[PDB]
């Protein structure tokens, strides 16, 4: 028991039960300062009005 | 239902978005997921007038 992952290898050698939590891969990047968008004075209003 | 119908050995497989709980799987087996979900509450839209 623990933090094994259940894959197409270890599953053919070794019996595993039903799954108790999801799990996956996923890319970890840092916080990038974003950007204002240009003509914020339209913003409150539409281009047909 | 659907289960009913495959225990009375009308069908061989099931196809559909079936869940995996206890009760069910006490009497067939359930293979790996292919897809994880959850349950939540939809309503709608408040849209205030004020």
């Amino acid at each position: 028991v623990g933090s094994l992952t259940i894959n197409e290898e270890r599953s053919e050698v070794v019996d595993f039960s039903v799954p108790f939590i999801e799990t996956g891969i996923s890319v970890m990047v840092s916080r990038s300062n974003g950007t204002v968008s240009p003509s914020a004075f339209l913003e409150p209003f539409s281009a047909d009005v | 239902g659907m289960m009913g119908e495959l225990l009375s050995g009308q069908a061989d497989m099931i196809v559909a978005p079936l869940t995996i709980n206890n009760e069910r799987a006490q009497y067939i087996e359930f293979s790996k997921p292919f897809k994880y979900q959850g349950l939540t509450i939809l309503v709608k839209k408040e849209i205030p007038r004020s």
